[PDB]
């Protein structure tokens, strides 16, 4: 009468380190609590007034940023439900590029209200059905909330205004300058063909002069020095070789078989003469710049210096391909002189020093080309990394705008209007699904509430004013962060807008993650293993 | 808290958030700034740091001291990073940046403790920094004459100002003249690799010399080297990248013979290959032979028999400097040793410097490179002399790029503080307090100078403030007379870029530190 | 070396984490015993650290038999103990109510509302709840035994003794009625001291009864005594009937030959004198809390007096109350008024393998014993706990003759009244007021959940019913999961119990909402 034995059946059959959780209280509420904890951890970084977080991973690498996806990447999340929500957020990041914090906040609010509904007496299936119906209703309503279209993408000022909002959430102090930079870089890219490639925007981070000194360059910048003595070319005729700048060798096996003294005396002289002839043949085509992906032989460098040819060595083949795209050249597999079609042209190639690092610049004078580069200055590596994340968000926003040109008001205006419309719809639906629909509508309040909380004002007053104005009939009125008291203003004139695809995909993924978390009824966790990572992830 | 049977994050994760976290960040930044406080000014002091290996490093340079410290506080590492940034972009001011950043954070700490929103502080810092940079650009003194004498004097004064805080401050005029002379002979890019720094133990500081040419240590001479003459009066120099040794023709080469006559022919062929290389070198008229690759004993004796000089295994950068000074070209092949690819110097000589043999290439009229030979009684002595000369070299290069100067000794910062206080007195009042805090924080450098000198910081600061308010822009701390003086008339000159970068970096660091509200530390993996 | 402005073993927590932890701990405490409420409650087995087993569904016992580490859980345990001591009923209800109120308060704490506003709203709601509960109360004629039995039955309908309802109700009513006492203008009940509950394992539960007297596990000192006396005259004592040493050191010095025998003979003569002084009153039974000498036993049997020794002081006080006697510490001062006449029978009979003394025919006794027979000691312990609940409810009704409807009717009526009052608040604290008002619905919700019916449909129907005018007596039928008029089912409960439950729950919510910092690890410094 002093110990409670394990119940016969599954409990006794379970392994040593394994864990089994079944039923509402033991599984679903625990999962909802974990998801709410994750959402609360990420919540404080939402919106322009979000606060950066110093996250140190297991490798003592410091990340300071307010990007939700990055924070979740660098956090050692252990709970399976939080892992599922993180997967949904990362899927949103991959599909669109922005809105991860929205996904996390919406999923957390949905799961909290789902717990509340289950407590009042609703079943999991009823909650899931109501959530799906409300998600369908929201997706139907969303196209009607579009306020304006991009209507142009080759302009500079207009696209900069479009991209300001996406990079106002991060780097709230100075977003106009970054918007102008990213707009110029993206407008250089994106030719008459409607296809826009994100990879074509390169970011080179050079330390020292503060981010206000950053610039956009039409070309590529490589942080290294030249192999030769020529360090500046004014009418570059770059020839790109994917082979080492050396005499080609047999792939099977090499062995110089010498049988007479004449061959021994003449071998090196003949090899030198052959390589000199090859280099002179390359130079005769007019190529004053040579780029190679392999090593450079000493005799090769000597004969290139003799004929005044600039040598640049690119170890990474991705950089070689990007340079070929930039200049318009073809990577020769051999060391043959290039024909006129394969010889790329760049209007200026030179060796330069920016701050401390030595750089080689392939600079075009036109405002065009396949690849454009943004050189970022700054006083800290972490600050430059955060600016790079903001640049990535802006570029992804531009890509989304190229895909779909429709926009919706930001600052919680769209969320408040969606909540109002879904509540109105659910007020008419009979049956137990109305509770789930109303809770789904209420879950949209977490966005303006989080914005107001981060801004430092009372959330309830802001939400009440938003409902009042929206009931009056103003669908473009949202939170005004430039005030010390709860206030709202029309945000079509303010230019604070969000991409339609971003909201659509964020809502879809958040609802899917919430319903998938709710569907789980039992958890059977195996004993944790200390393996050297799964082989899939290397 | 609750046990939470399945916990969210990995066990051992430490999280800190709220006002205490930011206050602790500010305190850590203060701790970091305290480690370099006494290194600022002519009355500054050096620091000695010993690593785990037992090797001690002695430095007055703020960036070096911060790098040596193994800082692990995430907020404190920002000060080290901005010091590195200031060293990279400018090269001077690595202590002022940290002092300014820590002073900004210290001044705004009371407002943080009251619950003021960090975004307001960040906006105030951004506004104050923009205004201060604009004021610096407005009031900086420049001369639009391009006079060579005036430009050289300005460069020398800037170098003296950059040098009057190090152990070589007693010979600051001598070293500043040397540094200006060295920099003025760089061609257009001012590459640092074109200025060689050689440290030879023994001798006084004044024994250090600048070679209008190139000099490097003797490199493992083989047998027969001592028969080579060690002085030439108009030598032609053959810069080569060639291994002058008896060796296998190629790594994969193989010789197959079936007759003793062919065996003798092969041996004589190897000897003839080497002798043909040597004869092609000799017929070029060159008297000094420098090679990047080894030169064997056979080649050494061959050159000694011809009254020639050889030096193999010369470091690549030394060969590059020799090419830039004498004016030849590094040849990987000796088949075409025309007069175009041969260097030329007035005098080549091998002398002894403190128990070491050095090869001197002097008399180069078209030299585009230099070589500092620094003499000192200790290894760390020479290292810190090199660091000081590097600071001076960066200052002189930046002054070459743009000849805009402001008075030092805290005069520029007192003027900026007065300007910012005057501006802040004309705004609503929420930003007024923060901009006034920024202006008060700019007064750290003159106060630190007075504290290091053993002065009365309060009285000097009061006199400086009154003088700036009642008229006078370049009035700063006079260390010698324990008073204030017109530092512009005292030739305490700094390039405007130094203070511009210092203010920009310090403001960025302060804004980054303030912008953080939560710190998360994941547990270490593979602690072992 | 390590400075440590504070001690190393001191750990401090502050902020939102402390509030969330406190509310979660209270919720967990409530969840432990949520399923032990209502007529369809399921019992639980508690394993004591000493090796014993407690099988019960009483909330206070379950929470008392649990050791916790979180101090909020300790506060909840103390709350349950306070509710048990003050009124004896409503422990599960008060725990559940405190948990629900703390949950709805955490709702607001997650937003930017200060806990002081929530506390003020809670106190206003507590005043309104008290007012409404007093309003919806009904009076009771205590002279009507049927109403008292019905009230007790409603009290014990949810316990394991409900299968024998009439028997337990009659036992509790008779015990409380006959232990009721009044003297010098002061009225008292004192169920704790008198109305002792004695359980003898074995027999059948139907044989349990309340005796018109007392029972002790004692036997006569000598086999020649009388084990059956018709109308005994009982004398109770504190002092031993044996020779004892004096307080002061009293060494004797014997030099004569006849002194030793004289000392022994005087010891015998002292015993004889004490026995003769006792006999002078002509009693039949002598009870002592201390030993009785064998020579004293002989002298008492010489006068045909039955003697019992080594009786507990509480038992002797209960005997004095039952037979109307007075304890006397000096036999030479024994008065006639001290002799206990009024006991109508004394019998020493053997139950099982032990002798028990019965004084069980007293006329107008002010003390009683409850003889419980059952399957085992755990069943009898649960029966004793249920009888304690019944007697506490009876005493509360006798002191306060007010009643309120049960079955969650009072909860819903008070919640509706507070919701109606809340629409005129027009302030910022109206939301916590309404939330804590509707938090009362957790009792009908728990009843419906335990019954197994649909919570949402029944709760909505009950709310709609309570929105009408004369529907404050509409609750939940705990057995069938149906809405019934509570005055038809007739499960009423004392107003004092409901008031205590509401007050204690709201005060617990106020106390736990007030704390945001926790520091632990410091020494006791006692
Ligand atoms: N100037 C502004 N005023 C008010 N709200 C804004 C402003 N700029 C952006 N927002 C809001 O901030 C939200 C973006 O939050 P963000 O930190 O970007 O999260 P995510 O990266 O997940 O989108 C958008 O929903 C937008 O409505
Ligand atoms: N002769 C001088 N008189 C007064 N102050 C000086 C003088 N020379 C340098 N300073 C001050 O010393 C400061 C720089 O100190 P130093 O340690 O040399 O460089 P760093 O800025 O890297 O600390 C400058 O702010 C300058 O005003
Ligand atoms: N027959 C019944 N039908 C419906 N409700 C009942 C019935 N009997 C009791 N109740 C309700 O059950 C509650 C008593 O539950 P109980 O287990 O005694 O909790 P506690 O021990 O905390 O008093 C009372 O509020 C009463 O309204
Ligand atoms: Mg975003
Ligand atoms: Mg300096
Ligand atoms: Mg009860």
């Amino acid at each position: 009468a002093l110990h409670v034995p394990k119940a016969p059946g599954f409990a006794q059959m379970l392994k040593e380190g394994a864990k089994h959780f079944s039923g509402l209280e033991e599984a679903v509420y625990r999962n909802i609590q974990a998801c709410k904890e994750l959402a609360q951890t990420t919540r404080t970084a939402y919106g322009p007034n979000g606060m950066n977080k110093m996250v140190i991973n297991h490798l003592e690498k410091l990340f300071v940023t307010n990007d939700a996806a990055t924070i979740l990447r660098e956090l050692e999340v252990q709970h399976p439900a939080a892992k599922m929500i993180v997967m949904a957020s990362h899927m949103q990041e991959q599909e669109v590029g922005d809105g991860t914090n929205f996904v996390l906040v919406f999923a957390g609010a949905l799961l909290e209200l789902a717990e509340e509904l289950l407590r009042i007496g609703l079943s999991v299936s009823e909650v899931i059905e109501g959530y799906e119906i409300a998600c369908r209703k929201a997706h139907e309503i969303l196209p009607n909330l579009v306020c304006c279209s991009a209507k142009n993408l080759r302009d500079i000022d207009e696209v900069s205004s479009l991209l300001r909002t996406s990079i106002m959430s991060k780097q709230y102090g100075n977003e106009v300058f970054l918007a102008k930079l990213i707009a110029q870089a993206c407008v250089s890219i994106f030719p008459d063909s409607g296809h826009f490639n994100v990879d074509n925007i390169r970011v080179c981070k050079i330390l020292g002069s503060g981010i206000s000194s950053s610039s956009v360059l039409h070309g590529m910048v490589f942080k290294k020095e030249t192999e030769g003595d020529v360090t500046s070319v004014k009418d570059a005729k770059i020839a790109v070789y994917s082979c080492p700048f050396d005499g080609m060798i047999t792939e099977t096996k090499g062995t110089v078989l010498i049988k007479t003294a004449e061959e021994l005396m003449n071998f090196s002289k003949g090899e030198e003469n052959l390589m000199d002839a090859q280099v002179k043949a390359i130079a005769d085509t007019g190529a004053n710049v040579v780029v190679t992906g392999g090593k450079v032989a000493d005799m090769a460098l000597h004969y290139a210096n003799k004929y005044n040819i600039m040598l640049v060595r690119l170890n990474s083949k991705w950089d070689l391909r990007r340079l070929c795209k930039t200049v318009g050249a073809t990577a020769l597999p051999r060391l043959t002189p290039p024909v006129l079609e394969e010889m790329g042209h760049c209007d200026s190639v030179y060796l330069s020093e920016v701050g401390d690092t030595q750089v080689v610049v392939f600079k075009h004078e036109k405002e065009d080309g396949a690849i454009s580069t943004i050189v970022l200055r700054g006083s800290t590596d972490n600050l430059m990394d955060d600016i790079e994340r903001a640049v990535d968000d802006g570029v992804n926003t531009f890509k989304v705008l190229t895909r779909d040109k429709r926009l919706v008001p930001g600052g919680g205006a769209t969320e408040i209007e969606l909540a109002k419309q879904i509540t109105s719809y659910g007020e008419t639906c009979p049956g137990l699904e109305q509770y789930a629909i109303k809770k789904f509508a209420e879950a949209f309040e977490a966005i303006p509430r989080a914005l107001a909380e981060n801004s430092g004002v009372k959330a309830n007053e802001v939400i009440s004013k938003l409902y009042a104005v929206h009931q009056e009939g103003n669908k473009n009125v949202g939170l005004d962060i430039e005030a010390e008291v709860p206030a709202v203003k029309d945000m079509l004139e303010a230019g604070i807008l969000d991409t339609y695809l971003g909201k659509y995909w964020a809502i879809k993924l958040a609802t899917n993650a919430a319903v998938t978390v709710l569907r789980v009824d039992q958890i059977i966790m195996a004993k944790p293993a200390g393996g050297p990572k799964p082989p899939s992830g290397k | 808290m609750m046990p939470t049977p399945v916990i969210l994050l990995k066990e051992g994760t430490d999280s800190s958030q709220g006002i205490p976290q930011l206050v602790s960040n500010i305190s850590a930044c203060q701790v970091i700034a305290e480690a370099v406080r006494t290194t600022l000014g002519p009355r500054g002091m050096d620091k000695l740091i010993v690593d785990g290996r037992g090797k001690a490093t002695i430095s007055n340079d703020g960036a070096t001291i911060l790098k040596l410290l193994d800082v692990v506080h995430p907020a404190a590492k920002t000060l080290v990073d901005i010091a590195k940034s200031q060293d990279a972009e400018v090269g001077d001011g690595t202590t002022s940046v940290t002092l300014l950043a820590a002073e900004f954070l210290k001044q705004v700490k009371p407002y943080v403790e009251e619950g003021l929103h960090p975004q307001i502080i960040i906006r105030a810092f951004r506004t104050a920094t923009q205004l201060a940079v604009n004021k610096i650009k407005e009031i900086a003194v420049t001369v639009k004459k391009a006079d060579k004498v005036e430009q050289r004097k300005l460069l020398e004064k800037c170098a003296m100002t950059a040098l009057s805080s190090k152990l070589i401050s007693q010979q600051k005029a001598f070293f500043a003249k040397m540094v200006v002379d060295a920099v003025m002979m760089l061609d257009d890019l001012l590459q640092l690799k074109m200025i060689g720094i050689k440290k030879v133990q023994g001798g006084a500081l004044e024994d250090s010399q600048l070679v209008a040419g190139v000099a490097f240590k003797k490199t493992f001479s083989y047998a027969g080297f001592e028969m080579q003459p060690k002085k030439y009066h108009n030598p032609k120099i053959a810069l080569l990248n060639v291994e002058l040794e008896l060796k296998a023709e190629k790594d994969n080469a193989e010789i197959r013979v079936h007759t003793v006559e062919d065996y003798q022919a092969i041996v004589d062929a190897e000897w003839n290959i080497l002798y043909d290389k040597l004869e092609k070198i000799h017929h070029s008229g060159a008297k000094v032979v420098l090679s990047k690759l080894p030169i064997g004993d056979v080649a050494t004796q061959y050159f000694a028999d011809r009254d020639m000089f050889c030096a193999g295994r010369v470091p690549e950068e030394d060969l590059k400097r020799t090419m830039m000074a004498c004016g030849g070209s590094i040849q990987t092949s000796v088949n075409a040793l025309s007069a175009d690819v041969l260097g030329r110097c007035q005098v080549f000589e091998e002398t002894q410097i403190g128990g070491e043999r050095y090869n001197f290439f002097t008399g180069c009229p078209k030299a585009k490179t230099c070589t500092f030979i620094l003499r000192g009684g200790a290894e760390q002595f020479m290292e810190e002399t090199e660091r000081s000369l590097h600071d001076a070299i960066m200052i002189v290069r930046r002054a070459i790029k743009n000849d805009s100067v402001v008075a030092g000794g805290g005069a520029i910062e007192m003027e900026l503080s007065k300007y910012l206080r005057d501006y802040s007195r004309t705004i609503p009042g929420k930003q007024q307090l923060l901009i006034g805090a920024y202006a008060k924080a700019l007064e750290i450098i003159p106060r630190q100078l007075c504290d290091n000198a053993g002065f009365d910081a309060t009285n000097i600061l009061n006199k400086l403030r009154a003088r700036h308010a009642q008229g006078g822009t370049w009035y700063g701390v006079d260390i010698n007379n324990e008073d204030i003086a017109d530092n512009f008339e005292a030739f305490v000159w700094e390039p405007a870029m130094v203070r511009i970068n210092a203010l920009t970096a310090a403001s960025e660091a302060a804004c980054l530190i303030v912008s953080v509200d939560e710190t998360i530390k994941n547990p270490r993996s593979t602690v072992d | 070396r390590p400075v440590l402005v504070l001690s190393q073993n001191t750990k401090r927590e502050s902020g939102r984490k402390v509030q969330s932890g406190n509310i979660n701990a209270a919720k967990t405490i409530a969840d432990i015993i949520r399923t032990c409420l209502g007529p369809k409650s399921m019992m639980k087995m508690l394993l004591d650290p000493m090796g014993g087993i407690v099988m019960t569904n009483d909330g206070n016992a379950i929470l008392r038999e649990i050791q916790v580490q979180h101090p909020a859980a300790k506060s909840m345990i103390e709350i349950s103990r306070t509710q048990d001591e003050e009124v004896g009923d409503g422990t599960t209800s008060v725990i559940i109510l405190a948990g629900e109120m703390l949950s709805v308060a955490e709702h607001f704490l997650e937003q930017q509302m200060h806990p002081t506003v929530v506390i003020s709203a809670y106190r206003k709601a507590l005043d309104d709840m008290i007012s409404t509960l007093k309003k919806i109360s009904i009076p009771v004629d205590i002279s009507d035994s049927d109403m008292m039995l019905n009230i007790i039955n409603s009290s014990i309908t949810t316990k394991a003794i409900s299968r024998w309802s009439s028997l337990a109700c009659n036992i509790a009513l008779d015990a409380v009625k006959m232990v009721q006492f009044e003297e010098n203008g002061r009225k008292e009940i004192d169920i704790k001291k008198y109305a002792r509950v004695e359980k003898i394992p074995g027999g059948i539960i139907e044989d349990s009864c309340v005796l018109r007297g007392v029972m002790i596990n004692k036997d006569v000192t000598h086999p020649r005594m009388r084990r059956y006396i018709k109308n005994p005259r009982i004398v109770l004592l504190d002092s031993s009937l044996e020779y004892k040493k004096g307080e002061s050191q009293t060494d004797i010095e014997i030099t004569r030959e006849e002194d030793f025998t004289r000392i022994l003979q005087m010891e015998e003569e002292y015993i004889q004198q004490l026995c003769e002084d006792i006999i002078q009153l002509k009693p039949d039974v002598v009870i002592t809390e201390k030993g009785i000498s064998d020579l004293a036993q002989h002298y008492l049997m010489r006068a045909n007096i039955t003697a019992i020794r080594r009786v507990r002081k509480t038992d002797n006080n209960r005997i004095a109350r039952a037979c109307g006697a007075r304890i006397v510490s000096r036999p030479e001062e024994l008065r006639e008024d001290d002799v206990g006449t009024g006991a109508g029978l004394l019998e020493i009979k053997k139950i099982g393998d032990e002798y028990f003394t019965f004084i069980t025919d007293c006329k107008d006794p002010k003390a009683c014993t409850i003889l419980l027979r059952g399957a085992s000691k755990e069943i009898l312990s649960e029966v004793e706990r249920n009888l304690q609940d019944a007697m506490q409810v009876c005493r509360n009704v006798l002191l306060d003759p007010q009643l309120v409807p049960g079955g969650g009717a009072s909860e819903m009526a008070v919640a509706h009244a507070l919701t109606e009052k809340s629409k005129a608040m027009t302030g910022v604290e109206q939301w916590p007021y309404r939330a804590v008002a509707q938090a009362l619905e957790v009792i009908p919700r728990t009843l419906i959940q335990n019954c197994g019916a649909s919570t949402i449909r029944l709760l909505t129907s009950l709310r709609a019913k309570h929105t009408q005018e004369n529907c404050e007596t509409w609750g939940v039928n705990g057995e069938t999961g149906t809405l019934v008029d509570m005055k038809e089912l007739g499960i009423w409960e004392p107003l004092a119990v409901k008031l205590q439950t509401y007050k204690t729950a709201v005060e617990t919510a106020v106390l736990l909402l007030r704390i945001d910092d926790i520091v632990s690890g410091h020494k006791k410094k006692g």
